[PDB]
Order: structure tokens, then sequence, then C-alpha cells
């Protein structure tokens, strides 16, 4: 009745593999030995069924203790004054293997387990850690705690709201300008930025005294001018995924302090190289996680915002603004209607026309036109493909040009 | 929670320098957080620190930390869940358990001394705090005695004498220079007689 | 010493459950009756709640303070969407919605102080609390929103928004 569930929890204990392959070592033993043996076949059939489609009263699991020890005593140790503070005792070695334990169940474990001990009393455990990390000072423990919420950002999207309207973002983006020496401690800070920004939540105003445009002029010139302990080159690629992630929540581009970093900037180049190499195959790299309700693409919703304003314009070359009008153009007719992103590559090309002298150069404009025409020719009802066409009758309408005919 | 900015290696350092400059003690605590907040230019100060890495200055606005650190000697639950009483009351206890004769004079020479009592007016209120709670006892007393005796007040007095820093350190020097010293003091012979069970008791228990 | 206890309750006040229904200076409709005094059990619970959050020991001597603790434990509900706000006009719109909210009530689950609460017994007492704490949720809103807000900015105040990790005791309304 209940087999299935209670091997898992003996084949984890004494092998330590994961969930994943707790059920494929049991489905491949069942399932050879149902082939081979006929004779016992009615009993392995339940024993899968078991499997496919709760454990028993008073047995608990094992990661389930385990991580109401683990958060019971980081949180012991975060209620200690004494020696957080004023030292006495060596802590090192014993923090760093509850963290590991840590790290190892919830990148292993069933989610669903490490979904509510990390959920429980309104997330009394993410919070303590939240603040611990603010406490410790460390990079050997401020290091694995960042990798223990990068994994607890995946399980659920009520987490990366919890991380998000904490303190973490502001300790990390502090931390980040000030502590530039640790490589790893900037590479993972700046991903676990990137990740808990990814649904497009808004924050505390508060937030913006250290995520606000001096640290995008920050995260502009690790871009632009990189830094010297960064061999690998990971650290411009990933100050570009969180810039595209700040970006999400931030409406009404005039009031963005974002674009006002890069007004300011004396000449950004490859910021914008890199933005088009995204654009050109319409991959979204904030989008890690596989949580709903999606947000909007974080490329798009960037040069929509870029185009809002003609200060912010002029940072692109001329020869990168020919290469973003025909991938713009591209995306547009090789797209289907009733695709959501449609109406964005409009709305970024009705916001180029406004901003920049696109009618004294006209590039690509007969391609363009007619496939305006055909946008609205099109016999489509679903209300997504009335918006399309709604949009295309205020670009014609606005500039009577992009309505002629080609020629 | 409200100054991020602070490094964590500084933190300690900056919660010194602002007990030991900006701090002191209020006479009543929500009448003060109004003051805060209706008049904010008058009470929020500001400490300029510097970091230690970037030598780079950090600045933050000091305000409800200045009353609420020194409260809980009177408010010792804002830390410490298992201890509630005041300094205040605790007083009170300490004298009204010692004899009946030695009552008085122990109300009248209240002598504050350590680090952590050069607080600003930190005997003007524990002098306030007793002298409300003696003077409604012998008015009780006077009530249900029938009100012919009213009897004398009790002379409160806190002192705050100068030498806080090495006032224990100069009982001890004071003490050591006498030949008294050299009576009482345990002895090595003495040890390798009795043992380390020499030095075993304190005044603060019997037998 | 003791935390701040609520002053207003007299005998001729009415009781809900085992509440206090209190008077409410209050354009909003309901069942408290309104009030003529400058203070309320609104004002005071704004008055006390930046020094009752830290306190860690409440005694309850009669049903007004079972009133007060309710708002002292969604001031701390309003403060978590209000430093969200960039504007007092944005605030005041976040707190019409959340007291349109169903929040728990005394007797199910949600509430915090289900064991000293009385929940009601009948329905008719049922609605009128329902209708009495959502009459609370929203000129509690609407009176923050003058105090969060710095008028130079027209922003939240970092005073305020410090409190938001400060619970009352440890509770809170969800």
């Amino acid at each position: 009745r209940t087999i299935g569930a209670e091997l898992m929890e003996l084949v984890r204990r004494n092998t330590g593999l994961s969930h994943e392959l707790c059920r494929v070592a049991i489905g491949i033993i069942v399932g050879h030995i149902q082939a081979s043996v006929p004779a016992s076949s009615p009993v392995m059939e339940q024993v899968l069924l078991s499997l496919v489609e709760a454990l028993p009263s008073g047995q608990v699991c094992h990661d389930q203790q385990r991580l109401e020890v683990i958060f019971a005593d980081l949180a012991r140790r975060k209620d200690d004054a004494q020696q957080r503070s004023w030292a006495l005792y060596e802590d090192e070695g014993v923090i760093r293997c509850y963290l590991e334990e840590l790290l190892h169940i919830l990148t292993d474990a069933d989610p669903e387990v490490c979904k509510k001990m990390c959920k429980r009393n309104e997330f009394e455990s993410v919070l303590a850690l939240v603040a611990y990390y603010q406490m410790e000072h460390r990079a050997s423990l401020r290091l694995l705690l960042l990798k223990c919420f990068g994994a607890m950002c995946s399980l659920d999207a009520a987490i990366i709201s919890t991380l998000v309207s904490s303190v973490l973002p502001v300790e990390l983006a502090r931390d980040m300008q000030t502590d530039t020496q640790d490589h790893q401690k900037l590479c993972y800070s700046a991903l676990i930025l990137a990740m808990v920004f990814s649904m497009g939540e808004a924050v505390p105003y508060a937030h913006y005294e250290h995520l606000g445009t001096p640290f995008a002029q920050f995260l502009l010139n690790i871009v632009e001018d990189g830094l010297p302990l960064d061999t690998t080159e990971q650290l411009p690629d990933l100050c570009v995924n969180l810039l595209l992630a700040l970006n999400l929540h931030l409406p009404a581009a005039d009031q963005n302090v974002i674009m006002a970093a890069l007004s300011k900037h004396a000449n950004v180049k490859i910021f914008s190289e890199k933005l088009l190499l995204l654009l050109n195959r319409g991959d979204d790299p904030v989008r890690i996680f596989k949580h709903e309700p999606q947000p909007p693409h974080s490329v798009l919703k960037f040069l929509q915002d870029v185009f809002g304003s003609p200060a912010t314009a002029a940072i692109f070359y001329h020869t990168d603004m020919m290469a973003l009008i025909d991938i713009t153009v591209r995306h547009i007719a090789d797209l289907s209607p009733g695709d959501k992103l449609r109406m964005e590559y409009l709305s970024l090309m009705h916001a180029i026309v406004r901003t920049t002298p696109y009618l004294q150069h006209r590039h690509r404009l007969p391609d363009l036109q007619a496939i305006l025409r055909r946008i609205l020719n099109e016999e489509e009802t679903s209300p997504q493909c009335q918006m399309d066409r709604m949009i295309v009758r205020e670009m014609c309408k606005e500039f009577l040009v992009l309505g002629e005919a080609p020629s | 929670d409200r100054e991020v900015g602070i490094p964590p290696e500084q933190s300690l350092e900056t919660a010194k320098a602002v007990k030991e400059r900006y701090s002191y003690v209020c006479p009543d605590l929500v009448k003060e957080f109004n003051k805060y907040d209706t008049d904010g230019s008058k009470w929020i100060k500001q400490y300029t620190g510097i970091n230690a890495i970037s030598k780079k200055e950090f600045s933050i606005d000091v305000g409800y930390e200045r009353f609420l650190g020194p409260e809980i000697f009177f408010h010792p639950e804002f830390a410490n869940p298992d201890f509630t009483q005041p300094i205040s009351e605790v007083v009170d206890e300490v004298i009204q358990n010692c004899p009946i004769d030695v009552r008085r004079p122990l109300y009248k020479n209240i002598v504050l001394s350590g680090g952590s009592t050069m607080f600003r007016d930190f005997g003007r209120r524990l002098q306030r705090d007793l002298k409300r709670t003696v003077d409604a006892r012998l008015k009780l007393s006077e009530e249900l005695s029938g009100g012919r005796l009213k009897p004398k007040p009790i002379d409160v007095q806190v002192i705050t004498h100068h030498m806080q820093r090495y006032a224990v350190w100069f009982g001890g020097s004071m003490l050591a220079s006498t030949p008294e010293f050299y009576q009482v003091c345990h002895t090595k012979k003495d040890y390798e007689e009795i043992g380390p069970s020499i030095c075993r008791h304190n005044p603060v228990f019997g037998v | 010493m003791p935390a701040y206890h609520s002053s207003l309750m007299d005998p001729d006040t009415k009781l809900i459950g085992n509440m206090a229904l209190l008077p409410i200076r209050s354009q909003f409709k309901g069942p408290a009756p309104r009030e003529t005094k400058d203070t309320d059990i609104v004002d005071e619970a704004i008055y006390y709640f930046k020094a009752n959050v830290f306190f860690k020991n409440y005694e309850i001597k009669n049903e007004a303070d079972r009133t007060l603790i309710y708002i002292t434990l969604y001031i701390s509900e309003c403060l978590k969407k209000l430093q969200k706000c960039n504007s007092k006009s944005q605030g005041e719109k976040e707190m019409y919605t959340l007291g349109i909210t169903n929040f728990p009530i005394p007797g199910e689950p949600g509430f915090p102080l289900n064991a000293i609460y009385a929940k009601p017994a009948n329905k008719q007492e049922d609605e009128v609390m329902r209708a009495y704490l959502q009459q609370l949720r929203q000129e509690t809103g609407l009176r923050l929103c003058e105090k969060v807000f710095d008028p130079q900015n027209d922003k939240p105040s970092k005073w305020w928004t410090c409190f938001v990790k400060r619970q009352f005791m440890n509770k809170s309304l969800s």
C-alpha cells in the first residue's frame, strides 16, 4: 500500500542517492525481476504503481529531520549574541558542515519537503540565514549561504518574494561595491541578485540606496572595462543579466534609475554589443527558473525603456542600430500570429522611430512597410492579434510614411 | 535593520561609538518617539565612519538607538526575555530585604559605578523611580494606621562619582597598600596544606 | 515595567465577543459608533506602536486591550505593503485593497490568538465582527499614510519601515 515510498526513504539513507535516482534504481530492479521471474509479476506491478502514483503515520523522512536540526542550530547560532560579536569558540568548521549538508539536501531531496520546511511559520528559517548573512563577515561561509539561497529560489517563487523584499539584495549590492577582491563571491552575488529579481516583483524603496544608479554604474564599468582579477571573464555576462533583471520591475523609463546610468556614462559599447547577441536569438538569460506567472522578456523590456527617451537612444553606434533594425524586422515577420512577443518587437520598433532619426536614413523601411500592411490585412480574430493591429494603426497614424506602399 | 551601509566588520565599532557619544536616558519612552518624529532635525544626529578596506567614509543617521539602548536597564525584556524587573525595582527589593534599621542609610547612599552607568540622566531617573516607590509605601502605611502620624520622608540620593573606569582598581590599590592586606591574603604555604579549596568561599553564601 | 495599555475602556462601552466595540472617528461605514474626542483606539495604537513592538510580555487587563493588539498586528501588515510604495496616493490605494481582504477572525485558523479571544457564538455577532474589524483595517491604513510618507520626497520614511521586521510579540495576521 505504501511500499514505493518506504523504499525510497530506505535507499536515500543507505546510499545517499538523489530523489530522481532513488526512483530509477527501484524501477529498474523491480522491472527486471518482473521480466526475468514472471511468477512475481503481480507483486511487482503493485510496487511500481506505488511509485508512479505519503509515508506511514509516525515515520518522518530523514531529510526532513536534518532540516529541523540544521535550521534550528543556525538560528541558535544567530541568536547567540556573544559568540557573533565577541568570539570565543570555533564555529567555522561546524557551520561549514551544516551548510554543506543543507546544500546537498536542497539540491537532491524531494522539493516538496524542502519547500514546506522553508515555507514553515512564514519563512522563519529562510529569513534567519538572511540575517546571519548580514551578521557574518567570513567569505568562506557567505559563499555557501549563496549556494543555498540559489537552491531555495529554484523550489518556489514565494521564496523569491521573501528574499528580494528582505535585506539580502542590499548587503550583496554593498559587498560587491566594497569587496571586489574576492572573485567567487562577486560572481555568485551577481547570480543570486539576478535570481531574486527574475520575477519582476517590486521592492521596498529603501533598496534603491544600494541598488539604484550608483550600483548600475558599478556594473557598467565592469561590463565595459572589466576587472583585473577576472581571468575567466564570466562577470560581464553576469553583470549584464543582472541589469536586465533590475529593469524588470522598474516602470516609466523617464523615472528609471538604470537609464540615468547609461545617460551619465561616457561611452557604452560592450553593453550594447551584448544586448544584440541576445536579441538575435531571442533568449532570456534572466529566465533561469520555470515558475509561473512568467514575467516579461527582460531584453525587450530593457530596449523598450532605452528608446523611451532620446538621451538613452544615442548610446548605440550607427552600425549597431542598423543591426538592431535588421533583427527586429526579421522577428516581426518570422513570428506567427497569436504570439505574445510580436507586439513587443512592434512596440520596440515604434519606440525607435520616435527617439531616433529613422526617417532620415530609412533603413529597411520598404521591407517594414510590407510587413505592417500584411499585419493589418490579417483576418485573425484572437485578442492578441487585435492588439498587434491596434499598435500598427497607431504606428502608421503617428508616422504616415510607414503606411505608404513599398517603393 | 535601518542603516545598511555599515560593514559587518565595523558594526560593533559603530555601536560603541554611538553608545558612548550620542546615547542618553529618557524620562518616558513613547514621548521620545514623537520628539524624533515631530521634530527630527533636533534629535537625529549623524555619524561619519571610515571603512577599513577602501578607506572611504560611510555616514548614517542616529535616531531611536540613542535612548533605546539604555532603556533596557528599565525595560530589560527588550534584550533578554528572561528578565522583566527594572533596576529601579531591583534596588527596592535589595533594600527592603535588608534589616529595618539600615534601610534609610542605604537609600541615602546609592553609588553608581562602572562604565555602563556613565549614561546621561541615569541617576536622575533611578532616583525618581524610587522616590515614587518609597513615598507611596509610606503613604499606604499612614493610611492603614489611621492617619495620626505623618512619617518622615526618605532621602533618596544617587551619586555618580568621578572615577568609574578605574573605581574597582582604586579600591584594590588602597587596600593592597595597607598591612591588613598581607594578613587576609591566602598564602603559598596555606595552599600546599589545605589545597585550592582555600579560595572556595565568598560572602554571597554561608557555611 | 509594563507595556502601554488602553485607557479608553469604560463600562458603558459595548462588547463584541470578548473585545471592546469602541468608538472610531472615520468616514467609513460599520458598526462602530462615531467618536467626538480627538483620541481613539486607533490614534493610541499608532502612538504606542513603536514602543510596544519591543516588549515581550503583554498582560490582558481588559477587552480594549484585545482591540489594541489587533490593530498593532495589522499595522505591521500595512508597512509591508507601504515600503514598496513610491507615492502616498499609491499607498491609500493599497490600504483600501487590504482592508477589503477577509483576514481571519476570532475562532478560525490563521488568527494567532484563538485561545485568548472569544469567537462569535451566533451568526449575527459574526457579521458584526467582520464589519467592525474592516472599519479598523481601513481607518488605520488611511491614517498611517499621513505619517509614513515624508512630504519632502513623498516617499516612505526609514523611521517607520525599520519596524517591518518587528512583529508585535512575534504574531501576525497571516
